[PDB]
């Protein structure tokens, strides 16, 4: 009950299997033909923090009255601001 | 003689009222009564149609002549549409005339008075159809039968008689002597580009008062045609002929058949098509014609709105669908923006001649669920910048059909409305939205992506967007 | 003398005085033994009978006149 | 009363939830858990109540959790840093 | 990274592409670093950044399935007697490669193919359009391989079905599997998704469903007895409800067994009514299980079998009442017609589960029998309901205990239904409550109330309006006959008289004569003093005193000793007349009886029957001269 | 109660058939 | 001669006597052959023999030397195999019959006391034992087991032990142990179920209700409990079939919520119950109170919507159901109609409701009517109905007289059609007798003339009544440019004499023409003014003999 | 004057002459005005002060036998 995300650097981060299966594209990949093992060979580590961080977003603060704190989003952004979700399908 | 542009001289206009003491300076200054207009009237041909035995006294003492204009009417038919009998007598007992057109007068002279819209006289309609039809008997010799037309749903599948025993059988039927009137004038004014319009809205007009709307809308169908032989706007015949349906549809007398609203929509689509193509025909002379245009339009809703009102199998509906989704893809564009769409959510302030009642609301919910129905595009854009939804929430009285304004929202959100957009200025729906219980509806249907408000940080930065991004991802910088 | 039976049938006293249709007494006077009939309605023997022998109908109703019990 | 927290061991890094009012021994057991360790081998160390430590639901978000340190023997902390952004 | 390369050269990258997918798509094991290599490709090309490069790669997957089918055919086809074996498997294999052949790319599947397609209004308004890689893997799987060997297929499993009528079947899952293909090659489409099943499987079928057992039930029917094709045809639908089970989408059973119906019953129905004569008679019970089940399916069965049964009760309605006992005609009747409306009530709920409408048969079937009998003239039949009411109610030696009675009250409600004119029923009970009560008691008077009870709540609520009070009459009579006594306190051969206060048109004793007989000459002192009482308690009010055919007991003393006989008012009045004078004249008794010489002398002839008196004159008839002598022998 | 279109003749036309 | 042979009787049973002593545990079998034998012996010796007989002699020889002495081994033998074969154990089932047989016999000559022996030597030490075993195995079941099991152990042993009986014992006894199984088997505990019983009719678990009542039915003190318990279900349920129904469709609903219940109820004591008549009778108590207690407020509204129930198969209406079906509905309609707590109060309703009918002519068809009138004859007597069926007639005979008025006409004007309706009081309930008096028109007036001659010559001694409020007849108004037809009451069309020829019209003149009083004659004009068929030329509410009103010449009806 | 239709009633006055209370005609007055009519639910038709009048002497219809009572 644990799934591990690999990056281009070198770092392994592990969480949960739901916030994984959040996006459409990640379970495209586990449903291809134990501890799973995916691999992302061309991105960095900074946007997989931030996936990460997104992934914890969405399971907590979803559809509560209290409203909702904003998201420091960082200055150096450009293609990732984009491509996360057109790749990622998030 | 000088002329205007249509070739009306200077006494042409003067017995166009009636004075006879000018025409007769006029005439007596060796002044030719024969000058052909546009068409190509002459005074004599004005007199005909003045009926003026005053004027014509002075025309016979200075030789006035017969000329058919383009119209391909004479003169004397003229006096007999015209319903003047005095001035008939007159140029009956006028030395030079042909017998050929006093028997296509005298006919048409009793259908004239059948057919009047006021000065009506059923004892007319015998006295001169019957002396006609002796003309025609008047010689065994020659044997003359008023030729019969194809029988037409709009004439409920009459012939023209051919005898007097007919007439004389049918002189106990009010109706029947109006109804033979009709295929006479037909038949004879058919060649002629000349229409007979005006007879068939007065047969409408009091089957409209006689509770006959099966018979008016027919003979209104025919009408429709004639119409459209002549090449002649039937907007105008259109525009009434929605606020007859205005009427009753109200009072729930019969809703039974809407396979007839088809025939009825399809009639005006290629009038709206033809609409469009005289937009298409000259572009700064349609400035009128926009609002024509536009009423054109404002009937659509209104043909929905009976449309709407009106229930059957589907079949009917796959009829009607088809030459919707040509109009759909025909250019709906308007003037401001304000599409198909975008008009039938906001006010629709244009309407009257009783559509401004239930019958068209200004909520409609339907129509424009409809419309989403129908498949039209849903994400199009006013040139103000502004979205579907950003015309919904600038709704006055939202306590006020509470249930529509939320029944709309229910089908906006599907079919793709992107949940938030800005153009131009920036302009959020819930900017846009100025009342907060609908903003609330709003923040219950809102669904967390990423990228759909991550992008707008880019804005406030603000970095070259061309060269860096793929092909079609581009839009979403500029959507925001 | 050990016991007596004493019966008799109570009513109002002025609900019902004579015959209807002649007004004498209910015996031997007309203008007659008590009738009756399935409608039982009681009227002058000899007014019934010219009734009859006039309308065989009941006089009241209109019904048919039989004479039950008396 | 509420701290998201972090795992910086080497490459691997680790992320869930906890409370407070757990102990140091309860994330002890945690990570013996999900790594399979003895609690010997286990060292942690930052950079009864994992508030007696000066943490606060509001240094540490679920979308901005306040950094925090770990690490294994017993070898000092080797941590790599990310990569410089562009 | 991630953003647009420069150059892609599709005729390089490609290749391998076509080497990966061709082993996906037949189950190989497949290595999982290539497997994520083959997305990163995928999106590399996807947007190529001189130009787009979206259709080649349309073109060359279209072309290399359809080589791929066809080259699976061509080795279809040559092989007798396992085409559909191989079938089968060759199936079971490119299902499951055509799901994860969609899988492996999605992004092509919905950011260039959806964004330029055909909505489904042009659809149902109207070159080849766009559409999604999955469906298409699959219906490529139709123009090529199904038609060709449409008719071969068809013809091989009909000939296995037919052969699987007999009790073994070559194989159980294999032929499942193959028909229920057809239906799953149409998985996506707008409307109607079995309508390429219904088309190509249906008729053949049912067609052949028919003659099968057209023949069959001839063979069967030729040679085999009524109750033996009843048993043998109820096997046989329930195997073939069976068999359905397994071959066929479950959407279709209802067609089956309804032509199964329509030829193996309804078209022999003219032999199943011939017989339902006799087995009704014989009183038979098993064929009725039968029968009803198997009809019902067919509308027209029932009526007949109804009207049948109806006209069997009728016979026995009468026949169980040709003779009745004289001394018992309230016994004996009652207890006949009960039970046979018992017996048959338990058949009904035994096999035929109750239907409502046999229930309905019953009823019309006894008001033939209850309601009139052919003998004994007309109306015989319905008044003698009473007497059964009467002695039951009768003081009855060893009486009934108190709860038996009261059931037999509740089962008495039931025989008085179906009685027709109820009219004549109220007059005879009335009268019976007249002579019971005041002569004598009969029963207690909650069990009396009881009857009225049934009634009120019986039928016509407020019909018995009469007769209501008479009970509370009776009851209120000794109580103010108290109230009288303590008047009396404050002021005789110890005679005390009932209170008679009882509506008039009611309680019908009528008989009013016009001699009245005058009153009575020994005592007088009776009559005023209920009028002083009655007068200050009632008041407005009439006053009847029908003196007459009043019941008394009479204590005589002419011999030495009295004797207890009944005596009526008229009778022991001239009795008293007697007490003074052994001889009479016939005159002094109608100076004091005043009353007609007919009645007098009937009373006197009554006299003469009980031999109390000796007449002088000898004819039997009396005139005022003749007179007559006590009879002093006279015991009692 | 029941309104006419006005079919207003144009001076400079004056045709009752030829109307703009 | 007889003496020496009972000598030597002596002597051989003596023998045997020895001889049975001797056998040590074969006693059983060794007995009972000689018994065989003793028995034919006798047979043919008394046939041979043919005060008392030589054979009944031998026989009471035969029971006192053996059977009494050994009587004690013998019962003990008895018990122990019967415990075996309580416990499966097979004993020698043929022995056991032929001694119970020779008990049978020896004393079969007497005719006094034929198994008083035979009872009192092995039937009541049995049944003792029998019960004691009951006993304890009834404890132990009980103790580690539920009702269910317990019951169907109990049927199955029940089978057993007749079983052996039939087996062994004589006929007369199987009712003695039947009674005394059931004595000590739910003697003891058949007031546990009675509360259970509770939440089983809760359950509505169909097995549950027919496992209990096999054996409920069985017992006497029991049955009473589930008859009330019964009842107060079925009673709770009734009840809660009340409080759904809604207000608006009352009238429908009220037939189908008893039905809805009384069709699913009734097939539940058919097959669990068999269908006994004392379950269904404590349903109708319920019902009735039920059918007594009345959801809308107003009294007695279950009669009066279901003359209005009734009326919408009775009244023409658009999309008539199927007569055949409407038969079957009625037909159920009078399963209901006997729960109604008071016919006459249905009576008022249903007659004041008819009234309409031949008002308006709401009946489709005049022989459908006719058949409710013969199927409440059924029901309730010949008295019930007395006007309802001479009403009845009284519409039938107008045709005729219209035809002879017609032929009255032949022995004969306004120009108008006039229709003529006879009725009587008595049948036709009308208590609103106008006290005013109403001033002929003219049309009517020659109407009036010959009806006299032609009522006259006809009929004697008979009045007739006008009532012409009631009267109703459709006007149209020719000075319309439009013409309208509307519906007016006489007392209007005399008031509408007078617009005709004065649209201004002041309310003097109109009082002329009705001849009754304005006060009523107001509320006439008010109704008039409501119509808007004339409009007032006061805005005041109130209408005075000074106020005028001015005819709308463009009203539209 | 387009439509009538008549709608008569016929009966008889040789059935009752007089009030069983007033012992006057039910349509005249009561002996008492000679006035005002009531009517119970069982159809009885008496001048209401002759109910009145029986009424306070008892409360006892005439003929139903039971609670005089007013249906309107
Ligand atoms: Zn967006
Ligand atoms: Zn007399
Ligand atoms: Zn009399
Ligand atoms: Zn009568
Ligand atoms: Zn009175
Ligand atoms: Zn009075
Ligand atoms: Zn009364």
């Amino acid at each position: 009950m644990y799934v591990k995300l690999i990056s281009s650097d070198g770092h392994e981060f592990i969480v949960k299997r739901e916030h994984a299966l959040t996006s459409g594209t990640i379970k495209a990949m586990l449903s291809g033909p134990e501890t799973n093992e995916v691999n992302f060979r061309e991105i960095p580590s900074h946007v997989l923090s931030k996936v990460c961080m997104y992934f914890t977003y969405k399971v907590r603060y979803t559809n509560s009255s209290t409203e909702i704190p904003e998201f420091p989003i960082a200055p150096e952004i450009a293609l990732e601001l984009l491509m996360a979700a057109n790749f990622l399908d998030c | 003689s000088i002329a205007n542009k249509y070739d009306n001289t200077c006494l042409m206009i003067a017995a166009y009222k009636g004075h006879t003491d000018v025409v007769r300076y006029l005439l007596e200054q060796r002044a030719d009564p024969n000058a052909k207009a546009h068409c190509g009237a002459t005074a004599l041909h004005f007199a005909a149609e003045a009926g003026h035995i005053d004027i014509v006294k002075e025309l016979i003492k200075w030789r006035a002549a017969i000329v058919v204009n383009g119209h391909g009417m004479t003169p004397l038919k003229v006096a007999a549409e015209s319903c003047k009998a005095d001035v008939v007598e007159l140029l009956l007992s006028h030395a030079d005339c042909d017998r050929r057109s006093r028997i296509e007068a005298l006919e048409l002279l009793g259908a004239s008075f059948a057919n009047d819209r006021e000065n009506y006289d059923i004892i007319k309609t015998y006295h001169y159809l019957y002396l006609a039809m002796l003309e025609r008997f008047q010689d065994g010799d020659n044997i003359l039968e008023k030729e019969v037309l194809p029988p037409i749903h709009a004439y409920g599948n009459r012939t023209e008689c051919r005898n007097p025993q007919e007439l004389e059988s049918i002189r106990q039927d009010r109706d029947a002597l109006h109804m033979e009137g009709l295929i006479v004038r037909e038949r004879i004014l058919g060649a002629d580009n000349i229409d007979v319009s005006h007879p068939i809205i007065y047969r409408g007009a009091v089957y409209a008062d006689n509770m006959e709307f099966e018979q008016c809308i027919k003979l209104w169908l025919h009408a429709l045609h004639l119409r459209q032989k002549g090449n002649r706007n039937t907007h105008k015949d259109l525009l009434r002929f929605a606020q007859v349906f205005s009427q009753m549809i109200h009072l729930n007398e019969t809703v039974k058949a809407p396979d007839i609203e088809c025939v009825l929509r399809c009639s005006v689509l290629e009038i709206e098509q033809s609409m469009n193509r005289v937009k298409n025909i000259s572009d700064a002379d349609v400035h009128n014609a926009m609002d024509n245009y536009e009423c054109n339009l404002y009937t659509f809703l209104y043909l929905v709105c009976i449309s709407t009102k009106t229930q059957c199998s589907e079949e009917d509906q796959c009829k009607i669908n088809k030459q919707i989704y040509n109009l759909i893809h025909l250019d709906p564009r308007t003037r401001e923006g304000f599409t198909l769409l975008h008009l039938a959510v906001n006010s629709n302030t244009p309407v009257d001649d009783f559509h401004t009642n239930d019958v068209c609301s200004f909520p409609n919910a339907l129509v424009t669920k409809l419309l989403l129905d129908c498949g039209a595009e849903v994400n199009a854009v006013d040139n103000e910048g502004n979205s579907a939804l950003h015309i919904i929430v600038q709704y006055n009285r939202p306590i006020s059909d509470f249930l529509t304004l939320h029944s709309i929202i229910i089908s906006l959100v599907e079919a793709g409305a992107h949940t938030d957009m800005t153009n131009k200025q920036n302009k959020t729906p819930l900017d846009k939205s100025t009342t907060g219980v609908s903003e609330i509806l709003l923040k219950t249907q809102m669904k967390m992506s990423l990228k759909c408000l991550a992008a707008r940080a880019v804005r406030a930065n603000d970095i070259n967007y061309q060269d860096q991004i793929p092909r079609t991802l581009e839009e979403f910088v500029g959507f925001h | 003398v050990k016991k007596w039976n004493a019966v008799a049938l109570w009513a109002w006293d002025i609900v019902v005085d004579n015959c209807a249709i002649c007004r004498n007494h209910i015996m031997d006077l007309c203008i007659c033994t008590v009738a009756w009939g399935v409608c039982n309605h009681a009227f002058h023997f000899h007014c019934i009978s010219r009734w009859l022998k006039t309308r065989q109908v009941c006089p009241l109703d209109n019904r048919e006149w039989e004479f039950q019990k008396y | 009363m509420d701290v998201f927290l972090m795992i910086r061991r080497h490459k691997t890094t680790i992320f869930t939830d906890a409370k407070e009012s757990s102990t140091v021994f309860e994330l002890k057991r945690i990570v013996e858990g999900i790594l399979k360790r003895p609690p010997d081998e286990q060292r942690l160390y930052k950079d009864k109540t994992l508030g007696e430590c000066g943490f606060t639901s509001q240094t540490a978000r679920p979308q901005a959790p306040a950094t925090v340190g770990l690490a294994f023997r017993f070898e000092a902390l080797c941590i790599e840093p990310f990569s410089s952004p562009p | 990274m991630s953003l647009k390369p420069r150059v892609v050269d599709f005729d390089e990258t490609w290749n391998k592409l076509l080497t990966t997918i061709k082993a996906v798509v037949m189950l190989e094991y497949v290595e999982r670093a290539t497997w994520n290599d083959r997305f990163s490709d995928i999106y590399a090309l996807c947007v190529a950044y001189p130009e787009p490069l979206g259709e080649r790669l349309y073109t060359e997957t279209k072309i290399f399935l359809e080589n791929h089918v066809r080259h699976l055919h061509k080795r279809v086809l040559e092989s007798e007697e396992q085409v559909l074996v191989m079938y089968h498997r060759y199936w079971e294999e490119y299902s499951k490669g055509a799901d994860y052949m969609d899988c492996l790319y999605r992004y092509l599947n919905t950011q260039f193919i959806k964004k330029n397609k055909l909505t489904e209004a042009d659809l149902q308004y109207g070159n080849e359009p766009l559409m999604e890689i999955g469906e298409l893997a699959l219906d490529m799987w139709r123009k090529l391989m199904v038609e060709p060997l449409q008719a071969i297929l068809i013809r091989m499993l009909l000939r296995e079905i037919k052969n699987d009528r007999g009790g073994e079947d070559p194989n159980q899952k294999v032929i499942h599997g193959v028909i229920n293909s057809f239906v799953h090659v149409e998985q996506y489409k707008k409307k109607f998704p079995l309508k390429f099943y219904q088309e190509i499987f249906e008729s053949p079928f049912l067609t052949e469903t028919g003659e099968y057992y057209k023949q069959e039930a001839s063979n069967l029917l030729q040679e085999s007895n009524c109750s033996q094709y009843m048993e043998k045809v109820l096997g046989r639908l329930k195997d073939e409800e069976i068999r359905c089970r397994k071959y066929l989408h479950p959407s279709s059973y209802t067609k089956v067994i309804h032509e199964c119906q329509q030829r193996m019953v309804a078209d022999h129905l003219q032999f199943l009514h011939a017989e339902c004569h006799n087995i009704i008679r014989q009183e038979k019970k098993n064929d009725m299980a039968n029968m009803y089940v198997l009809l019902r399916a067919v509308s027209t069965g029932l009526p007949h079998m109804i009207q049948e049964l109806q006209n069997h009760i009728h016979d026995e309605g009468l026949r169980a009442t040709s003779n009745l006992t004289q001394e018992n005609m309230p016994t004996l009747f009652v207890e006949s017609v009960l039970e046979v409306h018992g017996k048959f009530v338990q058949l009904i709920n035994t096999v035929l589960n109750g239907d409502q409408h046999f229930m309905s048969a019953l009823d019309k079937a006894l008001t033939s029998v209850v309601n009139y009998r052919e003998p004994k003239s007309v109306c015989k039949a319905p008044e003698l309901l009473a007497k059964y009411c009467d002695n039951l109610l009768k003081k009855s030696a060893k009486g009934m205990t108190e709860n038996e009675v009261e059931d037999r009250l509740t089962s008495f409600i039931t025989v008085f239904k179906y009685i027709d004119d109820k009219d004549v029923f109220q007059k005879f009970y009335a009268r019976m409550l007249a002579k019971r009560l005041i002569h004598g008691l009969s029963m207690s008077m909650d069990s009396e109330e009881a009857m009225i009870n049934k009634l009120k709540q019986a039928c016509g609520y407020e019909f018995t309006s009469k007769l209501h009070r008479m009970y509370t009459d009776m009851s209120v009579s000794a109580d103010l006959n108290n109230k009288f006594n303590n008047f009396i306190k404050n002021q005789d051969l110890g005679i005390s008289f009932q209170i008679y206060v009882l509506q008039a048109g009611a309680w019908p004793l009528t008989q009013a004569p016009s001699s009245t007989f005058a009153i009575p000459q020994e005592l007088e002192k009776s009559v005023q003093m209920f009028e002083l009482f009655y007068s200050q308690h009632f008041s407005g009010r009439k006053l009847t005193w029908l003196h007459y055919l009043c019941t008394g007991e009479v204590k005589m003393n002419y011999l030495g000793k009295p004797y207890v006989a009944m005596v009526t008012t008229y009778q022991m009045a001239v009795l008293l007349a007697f007490n003074n004078s052994e001889t009479v004249s016939y005159k002094e008794l109608q100076d004091s009886t005043q009353m007609n010489e007919k009645e007098l002398t009937k009373t006197i002839k009554s006299l003469l029957d009980v031999k109390m008196i000796n007449h002088d004159s000898e004819k039997e008839d009396i005139d005022a001269e003749s007179s007559f002598s006590l009879n002093m022998n006279f015991s009692s | 109660l029941f309104k006419e279109s006005e079919e207003i003749r144009t001076p400079n036309c004056n045709c009752k058939y030829c109307s703009h």
